[PDB]
């Protein structure tokens, strides 16, 4: 049966294989997110300086 | 933040005109004092001028 354990043991390889790949697709995700938000949160920051400056106007 | 330094350039530029303008107007004032003591002066003379015994 060591064919068999062999084989499992491939299977498990591949399955971690896929499971780091998938990591590197969320790394890839997460900093597009990342640059989304960033973007979201400078419009953000324009409107409170933009508030203050009206204030001290 | 530069368009503030500019907001404050333009406070500094109403307050430079503002003193700009107090400046001129006390001067115009001081003109007008001037103008009274020569107006006052004419007066005098016509005065003077009443008198035969001086203005001939």
């Amino acid at each position: 049966s060591q064919s068999q354990g062999i084989q499992q043991l491939l299977q498990a390889e591949k399955r971690a294989a896929e499971k780091v790949a998938d990591a590197r697709k969320r790394k890839a995700r997460r900093l597009k997110q990342a640059k989304e938000e960033a973007q979201m949160e400078v419009e953000q920051y324009r409107r409170e300086r933009e508030q203050e400056f009206q204030s001290k106007q | 933040e530069k368009k503030e330094k500019q907001i404050e350039q333009q406070k500094k530029i109403q307050m430079s005109n503002l003193m700009n303008q107090a400046r001129l107007k006390v001067l115009r004032a001081r003109d007008d004092l001037i103008t009274d003591l020569l107006n006052e002066a004419k007066q005098r003379l016509s005065k003077v001028v009443k008198d035969t015994t001086r203005y001939q």
